[PDB]
């Protein structure tokens, strides 16, 4: 709701088109929105995500044109895309590492948010919509990985549909329905194909609303101070038009990212993946080294920290008359690790937006960051000591941070002096 | 578990400017045909790729000839016949012998240090290197531990990790004490089991190093194509970046 | 009041009934196909099964383990006090549903040599690694660390129950018939 | 642009949501747009089309969950969806006749437009966007029909990709590329599956803009007279809020349509289709009675009217030094029959909107209508006499109507007196 | 091109309230097994559907027994075995005999009048009725026309339309003069070639009428399901329409 | 002017170059894959081909007709003046490319007995009906009404050329080798 200037038909083609359908008008107001003059490199992840969503979708349609979703041809079909299809070998790898870049981006994007209070009002809707997008991304990323029909594909398909078996009561039903049968088989692979295709368009739709939401709220800056909304004059003091000032900055950043991304796809396309998925799916053997996709590791760590013999698991199992046992607890612990993050707008009680001015917060935040990296690292080790412990403390600190620490800092912590205007911070 | 030792071999193709050695592949193809092929298939590798550039690159007439040595079953007729080069190498002959098509990619030889995958980032997955070791890994004598307690039918291997180990070689907790374990694959090579046309040595060291470069290519045929693609993308973007940079710098210049 | 306020309900009502009748089949189509549901039973040949060997077979798309146990294997199975087990139920479909997890109660025979069970970890589904592996001389599920003992009973990890025993029975001296 | 009042946050949840993201606001201004009081049953086709697009998309995703796009399993896969999948037999038939209803609707929708001057400014954009939607619909409807891989599927696939072979020069390339090979084979079927999936989302996107366009232009009525835009008072005299006045009228209509539609799907699901598609695709035989899908017949008639021995074809071939021969002429004739209709906004020169007040126009219009029905009827007969003639005169009258007649009526014809207000007409 | 005559039989399933006759289907199944099956297959029909409701509805033990006559090749083993009811009827034994799985659906017996398809709208697509005619359409004597000019290996059929016709039976323009044409299917029926348990007549008229109802079901198993679905949809909508109507009428009432 | 107006072009330019390099492979992936392009040739057995019979064989995914013509069939073929045919080229890959549509020029033998052509209507692709049908005692394409004569020459309809003859040749007394 910032003060700028609106569309002015120039040519004839523009006056003609405008009195009928103002597509040009709206696209203008969108590309000219005034945004804070100060915005560090941490604001480029929104674009890298957009590009990824587009990259994934086109390379996807293309790959769907050669892939066959059927247990007997599925794996073969992808090896064909690799050896025969013109440039398939490079399109396949782009789609695969595209998922990886997609997540590295969404995490960097997310943490950027946790730190600058981008989830704090009025941006509470941007956050929830973004949170839905995140959920969809994983659901998608999962089904995709099932398609090649390799060892990881098959068992991850077995384990992830298993999480719904954990739900008390209905659980066995929800699972049989997802599988279309008594086990992960063709019926599953086939429906997963149809959904892997469909979900990205749903994400795209949300990204529209995600954008719409932060566009009708104005962007946030590293200051937490909003843009002065009282005059086109002082508003222009705090801002700069999105185009071309930030599109060039963003596109420029997007080029450096892609530079590295292609370096990976060209030289080490198989670094970020699991060698066991080049082994055809085997329903009678589970690879000894089965490990999730790196972008799933942290939530995987959290799920297997909670075993039968964890004190708190034990208590819950007790007071739940058995219903909440170890299995279902890890399921709830994992999904909860995400649900807890979706509620940050209502747990962080400090009224100071940017955490650049919250000296106490800064510390628990970087611990959270280190925790996520540690959590990820642990998901890849065995369940033996001391990993079982490390995993436990880590999971612990996660909920600690959202459920206890943030609510408390809100009342304790003595905030620092935030610039009175974006203007005064930029000039600095 | 399964995180053991693998011999770092300096392959011609490891490297961003790496490239297959047209002759290695050729030799390798001979080893695979005269030794490995006996038990292992390559079901995802179309024989005609032997002709395709960036690989062994044999002329069609040979490739057509080669493919003759297989007894394929024609899909339309159902009856057997000569092998056309439009046919895929057959399945593994020996039912428990894994397919070697993707084998150079379905194994890691370099497992990160602290489990941080930093060893793999600098040495590659090491799939060929691992296959190399598994071949040059059959020692003449079992580890003193296994003396007499050797499973009959399996053979000790200094690099193989997912095999069974005699009770007598596990320590206090179950962990195995031997560097390797027991495979069901009787050591394949033995000096000069294959005689390369040009006389190039057939030491089990060389042969194994060659079938590897071949098996690497069997799995990654578009390796060179991919790398050339790599370069190009990097130049396009190193330039586009530098330019996009200046355009940026020389634009905000009119503000800050 | 009015009978017009009724119509605006009898309507919106009949509407919601149709919408449901529509949504149901769009959901039900995902349930098992008439052919997946037509799967029945199978027969396995245990001629070659030497003691100390596990036979893995596919049945209903999930793996089914058939181990002919050693004396060592049966020793430990029988030496565990029921109350030291994490799951007390036999989880055996052949015997009563309330049976107890006593090795003697988890085998097909009286000699307790023939262990026949679903090689489907009860945590999330993997097929646990056999070969007398894990911390209890049984099976180890590599997915999340569940250990099972020589009788296939859960003894440590997320897995909540023991590997189930499927309807099985020897129909002659060398053949078991699962399902 | 019709004078009206707006949405305002009543509850708290509404005031909260509104200051962040006005989804409720916009949805209100959309559902409350004032629309002409007079609007006969010919205005319900816009809704029946929306419903069809949704029906097709959901029954589609569902069907995609069981269908395998591969020549060896494709046909079998659909017979499985028929015999095994829970209710597949009824979902398959719904998707199939869905295509029919989808077209019967778009034609009724289209002719409604031709008659009332709904294409005449300012609605010129609504028209073009709708025209693109029409092109996409066929492209889609075609690829879909290829998927069962029956006789019609295979040969229609052969013939339609053939039309691109007709393009002079590039044509052989355009075709090899579409086929992914030297003949309609698996490579084709596979890519067609991926596109059949993708296109509907593109249509959906256009329908958004199609709606946006006529929403920001106001609807048209059987009068051609616009709604008085000078006072909320007299505007309300000509209008009535869309909701609930027209949503109930539209939903009511939609119910009667669906009543009949289900009658068809339940009792005569195979009436509108070709028996030869229950015959597996045979690459070595072309069914003797191969006929296109009814909704394609008219444009098919037009293409085969023009044979080697038609006077213009020759004149054409002559002046065009051979380049434009009989084959490529029929192609140009067919695509041109559609392109001509896309240009109606610039060929109908009469400034009178509704053709209800153009006594001379009313006659050529109903001839056009009768021509379309005749054209359709002919596509289904053999090429022998007198069909070859009927088809010729018919194709002729089609271009005659858009290229000559409409431009001329614009200058000749003496219009009638159109009501001065929608109000005066409604009250009547 | 083509278009001929088909006997309009009054089948039990013809009609919106039509339903298969559990016994016909049963008889038909016997004819298909004892006569047709000899050359034709039904590869899209799973034997176990014989048990499924809305059709022959035989008890599993029978169906299981039935499925035993077939010699299927197991996909996993590769070796032959008895047929399980989870198997599909075999392919056509006689290579040029078409599959009967979808015949009653892949054929039209009623072709619209002026080519307007209004004859099909009121009589159905007549597929079973066409198959009926083709069976009861083998006359003992070719039409005097083709006397001596009878292609060899073919038989005249009064209903078949896509067969070859002797030069002597084509008129001035090429059009055939014979009501039917020459099929490659030697008339399979002949009175009492099959003995129904309950004695029900085995006149080539009845048999052909039965195998048709069976062949109809073989192609449209969910015929009844579809029709029940039909009714339901119509009631929901006849009601929802009447209500939506009143809601409309009693709403515009406050305007016009 | 400025060298800044140059940069904003050297940039937008390098940009458009990348976008293109991107778009190309996305289009090129649809062209024939390395598996399709590997198709070669085939050999057909004409032992049973009686005169008056047509053999339809698949080759390169399209059908290939092999008719052993009758005398009647060869009579009519030879009785038409090149200037009476719509297409004048023989469309025969065996003889010169400028050959003329004379029955003798379209058969493989000199007897005119062996007619070997692509059963692919030149209009849009269908496989025209055989066994002397059509209005010229040849083939009739049911798709859009093209008639071909006993030599496979287009004589009526949208079809613009004669059915092509593919590289073919008898490699012995009973076997032709297409491609
Ligand atoms: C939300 C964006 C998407 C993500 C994150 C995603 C991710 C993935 C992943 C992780 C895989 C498995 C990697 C592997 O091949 O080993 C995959 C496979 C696949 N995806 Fe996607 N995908 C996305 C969108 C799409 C779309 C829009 C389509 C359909 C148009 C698609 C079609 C495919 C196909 C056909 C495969 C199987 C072939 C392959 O292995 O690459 N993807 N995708
Ligand atoms: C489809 C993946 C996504 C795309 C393409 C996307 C795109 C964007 C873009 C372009 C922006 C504005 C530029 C910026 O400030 O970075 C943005 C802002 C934001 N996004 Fe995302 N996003 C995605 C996922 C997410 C996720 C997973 C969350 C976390 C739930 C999220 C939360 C936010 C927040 C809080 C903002 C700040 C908005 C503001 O400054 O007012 N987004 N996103
Ligand atoms: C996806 C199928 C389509 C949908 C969903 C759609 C939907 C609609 C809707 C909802 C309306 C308003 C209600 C009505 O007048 O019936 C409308 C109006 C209209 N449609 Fe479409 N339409 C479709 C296709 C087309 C096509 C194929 C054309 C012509 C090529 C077309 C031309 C128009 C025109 C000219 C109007 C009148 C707009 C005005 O009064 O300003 N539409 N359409
Ligand atoms: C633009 C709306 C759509 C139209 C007009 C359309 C039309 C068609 C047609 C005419 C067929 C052949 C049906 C038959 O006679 O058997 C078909 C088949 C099919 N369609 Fe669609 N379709 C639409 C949307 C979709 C969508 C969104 C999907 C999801 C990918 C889809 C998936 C399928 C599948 C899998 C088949 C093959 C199996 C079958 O239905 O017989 N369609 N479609
Ligand atoms: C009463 C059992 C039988 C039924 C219901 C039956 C039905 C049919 C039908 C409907 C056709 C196809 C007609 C068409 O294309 O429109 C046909 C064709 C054929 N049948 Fe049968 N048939 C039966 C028994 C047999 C037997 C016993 C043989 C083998 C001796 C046989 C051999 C053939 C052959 C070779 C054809 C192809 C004829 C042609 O298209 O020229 N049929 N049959
Ligand atoms: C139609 C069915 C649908 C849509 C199902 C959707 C489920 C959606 C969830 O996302 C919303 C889910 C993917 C998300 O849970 C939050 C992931 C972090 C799950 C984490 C995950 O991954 C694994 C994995 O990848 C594996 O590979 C080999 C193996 C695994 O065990 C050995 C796991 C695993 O144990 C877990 C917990
Ligand atoms: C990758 C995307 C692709 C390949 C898109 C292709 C889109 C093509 C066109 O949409 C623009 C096309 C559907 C549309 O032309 C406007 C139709 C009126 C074409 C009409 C059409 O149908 C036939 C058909 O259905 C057949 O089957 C039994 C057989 C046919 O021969 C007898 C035809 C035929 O002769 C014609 C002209
Ligand atoms: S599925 Fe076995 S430990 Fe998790
Ligand atoms: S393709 Fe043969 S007549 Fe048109």
């Amino acid at each position: 709701g910032i003060p700028h200037d609106h569309y002015e038909p120039r040519t004839g083609i523009e006056k003609w088109l405008h009195s009928r359908l103002p597509i040009v008008a709206l696209a203008y107001d969108t590309i000219m929105i005034p945004t804070p003059r100060n915005l560090n490199w941490m604001w480029i992840w929104g674009v890298v995500l957009a590009f990824c969503l587009v990259l994934q979708i086109v390379t996807g349609i293309v790959l769907a044109m050669h892939y066959t979703p059927h247990v007997d041809l599925a794996f073969a079909s992808v090896e064909h895309i690799m050896r025969n299809v013109n440039g398939g070998f490079m399109l396949r790898y782009l789609h695969a590492n595209g998922a990886s870049l997609f997540f590295i981006a969404v995490y960097l994007h997310i943490f950027r948010g946790l730190y600058y209070g981008s989830y704090k009002a009025p941006r509470e809707v941007t956050w929830i919509v973004g949170m839905l997008i995140y959920l969809a991304m994983m659901a998608t990323a999962f089904m995709g990985y099932v398609l090649p029909w390799g060892q990881m594909s098959f068992w991850g398909a077995t384990v992830i549909t298993g999480l719904f078996g954990a739900i008390p009561g209905i659980g066995h039903s929800i699972q049989t329905w997802l599988l279309g049968g008594p086990a992960v088989d063709n019926a599953t692979l086939n429906r997963f194909f149809s959904l892997h295709y469909l979900l990205p368009f749903v994400i795209a739709a949300l990204v529209a609303i995600h954008i719409w939401a932060f566009h009708s709220t104005g962007n946030n800056n590293p200051t937490g101070v909003e843009v002065r909304r009282t005059s086109k004059a002082e508003a222009q003091k705090d801002t700069v038009p999105f185009w071309p000032y930030f599109i060039i900055k963003d596109v420029f950043a997007l080029a450096v990212v892609l530079l590295v991304f292609f370096a990976i796809v060209g030289f080490m396309p198989n670094y970020l993946g699991h060698p066991d998925n080049y082994i055809e799916a085997n329903p009678l053997r589970t690879p000894a080294h089965i490990v999730p996709e790196w972008y799933f590791l942290p939530f995987y760590a959290i799920l297997r920290a909670f075993t039968a013999d964890v004190w708190v698991v034990q208590i819950a199992n007790f007071i739940s008359f058995g219903i909440i046992d170890a299995k279902f607890f890890g399921v709830l612990a994992m999904f909860g690790a995400i649900l807890v993050m979706a509620l940050v707008p209502w747990l962080d009680t400090s009224p100071v937006r940017s955490g650049r001015y919250r000296p106490m917060f800064k510390i628990y935040f970087w611990l959270l960051a280190a925790d996520f990296v540690i959590l990820t690292w642990v998901g890849a080790q065995q369940t033996t000591f001391p990993y079982d412990w490390i995993s436990l403390i880590a999971s612990a600190y996660w909920f600690a941070y959202f459920l206890v620490i943030l609510p408390i800092l809100g009342a304790i912590e003595k905030p620092v002096a935030p610039p009175a205007t974006i203007e005064e911070d930029f000039n600095a | 578990a399964g995180g053991g030792h693998v011999e770092d071999v300096p392959f011609s193709f490891e490297g961003p400017f790496g490239t297959f050695d047209q002759h290695q592949l050729q030799r390798g193809l001979q080893v695979y045909t005269e030794v490995c092929a006996a038990c292992h298939g390559m079901k995802f590798v179309p024989i005609r790729s032997l002709s395709e550039p960036g690989g062994p690159e044999l002329p069609e007439d040979q490739v057509r000839a080669y493919a003759t040595q297989f007894t394929v079953t024609d899909e339309e007729t159902g009856e057997d016949r000569e092998g056309k080069p439009t046919d895929h190498f057959p399945h593994s002959a020996l039912e428990n012998a894994p397919d070697l098509s993707l084998m150079a990619k379905a194994r890691a030889g370099f497992h990160g240090p602290m489990g941080t995958g930093i060893s793999q980032l600098f040495n590659g997955i090491g799939g060929p290197e691992y296959i190399y070791s598994v071949l040059t890994g059959f020692p003449e004598e079992p580890p003193k531990c296994a003396e007499g307690h050797e499973p009959d039918g399996f053979y000790y291997n200094r690099a193989f990790q997912n095999g069974s180990v005699p009770d007598t070689c596990k320590d206090a907790n179950g962990v195995k004490t031997t560097a390797g374990s027991w495979i069901a694959m009787p050591p394949p090579l033995m000096d000069d089991l294959v005689e390369y046309a040009d006389g190039h040595d057939a030491s089990v060291h060389a042969m194994a190093e060659d079938v590897s470069a071949f098996l690497m290519w069997a799995a990654e045929p578009k390796l060179m194509a991919r790398k050339q693609a790599g370069f190009t993308a990097v130049m396009f973007l190193t330039v586009l970046s530098v330019l996009l940079y200046l355009t940026n710098k020389r634009l905000w210049a009119g503000v800050k | 009041g009015t009978r017009r306020d009724f119509l605006y309900y009898a309507t919106a009502g009949a509407g919601a009934v149709a919408t449901g009748a529509a949504v149901w089949p769009l959901i039900n189509q995902m349930n098992p196909s008439a052919d997946v549901q037509a799967l029945a039973s199978i027969f396995v040949d245990v001629s070659s099964v030497e003691p100390g060997v596990q036979l893995t077979v596919k049945f209903l798309g999930k793996p089914i383990f058939i181990r002919r146990r050693t004396e060592a294997d049966i020793e430990l199975g029988r030496s565990v006090q029921l109350g030291q087990l994490v799951d007390t139920n036999a989880r055996n479909a052949n015997i009563d549903a309330g049976a107890e997890a006593t090795d003697q109660n988890r085998t097909l025979d009286e000699a307790g040599e023939w262990l026949v069970m679903w090689g489907v970890c009860t945590h999330l589904g993997c097929s646990p690694i056999g070969g007398v592996s894990g911390d209890f001389g049984g099976w180890f599920c590599p997915c999340h660390g569940s250990h099972y003992d020589s009788a296939g009973r859960i003894r440590k990890g997320p897995a909540p129950e023991n590997l189930p025993i499927p309807l099985a029975k020897f129909i002659d001296e060398t053949t078991i018939q699962l399902g």
